[PDB]
């Protein structure tokens, strides 16, 4: 998160922190939508990945932390990688997380509940705070802006419909690596989810709608 | 272990993809789907995409 401020901790208790291993490891965001499923990108997708929940400093071991195995991945059928259209990737758990105070699930929009360009949003997550600078160890945030889809041009097959053009280009202020598979949150409702932007960081990025993948989203955890 | 070499150097546009120059090794993990392909540098270790026509098979392995 670029141009961010650290999150009061555990303020948003649906965060998830992904290690995924497939060698050494990468990693990503998330958020928990039922007690047994995470939410994140699908570029995300490696061999194996665990999932943190409760976390603020995630180098730091905790009382609310809840560390559990994914058991399977379901990733999106027509995720692309050219384009990088669909990037949306379920993940079902182990075990059910515990309800507390600092672990907690967060609602998905119904598929009728389309966000317009113009309004102010909030993305949180632990990536780099610049391009050449570590992965932060506490949990950040930004608010940014919602732009018409004709700022997201240069991005290719920039899908409206699909995607969310998320960033005021006259400002500094972005999600970045790292932040990938987090949450955008629009009035308290999940709307985006961090895909990807520019190597450079300059604003906007592209974050996949998730009111578009409802349905998708009903199928998997109802055979779930 | 699928290994292929770069033949050329490329500069990443996009946060998800690696950059990397010419006669680097690459372990490829998925081919695709698509015409990105991740794979993991065995110069610095980085997991990302990487344009398909930057990179050909080693000889053997």
């Amino acid at each position: 998160i670029i141009g961010g401020t650290e999150c009061k901790p555990h303020s948003r208790p649906y965060m998830a922190y992904l290690e995924i291993v497939t060698g050494p490891s990468k990693f990503c965001g998330g958020f928990l939508i039922r007690r047994n499923f995470v939410l994140t990108a699908a570029h995300c997708a490696g061999r194996s990945i665990t999932v943190t929940l409760g976390a603020h400093n995630i180098t730091e071991e905790e009382d609310t932390w809840q560390k559990l195995e994914v058991i399977k991945q379901f990733r999106h059928p027509k995720y692309n990688t050219s384009t990088l259209h669909h990037d949306i990737m379920l993940l079902k758990l182990k075990e059910k997380a515990s309800l507390t105070l600092a672990v907690g699930t967060l609602p998905f929009p119904s598929q009728f509940n389309f966000v317009p360009p113009g309004r102010m949003c909030r993305v949180a997550g632990w990536g780099r705070t610049g391009v050449l600078k570590p992965g932060s160890d506490t949990l950040q945030e930004v608010k940014l802006r919602l732009m018409d889809p004709q700022a997201c041009s240069h991005f290719r097959d920039f899908d409206h419909n699909l995607q969310l053009c998320v960033g005021n280009p006259r400002k500094t202020k972005s999600a970045f690596k790292g932040d990938s598979g987090g949450p955008l949150l629009c009035a308290g409702v999940a709307q985006g989810i961090v895909s990807y932007g520019r190597s450079d960081a300059k604003p906007p990025a592209v974050f996949t709608r998730i009111s578009h993948y409802r349905p998708w989203i009903n199928q998997i955890l109802q055979a779930n | 272990v699928t290994l292929f070499v770069a033949l050329y150097d490329y500069n990443a546009t996009r946060w998800t993809d690696l950059s990397f120059h010419k006669g680097e090794k690459f372990q490829i993990l998925e081919f695709g789907p698509g015409d990105w392909w991740e794979a993991r540098s065995l110069t610095t270790g980085e997991t990302g995409y990487i344009p398909s026509n930057y990179v050909a098979p080693v000889d053997s392995i």
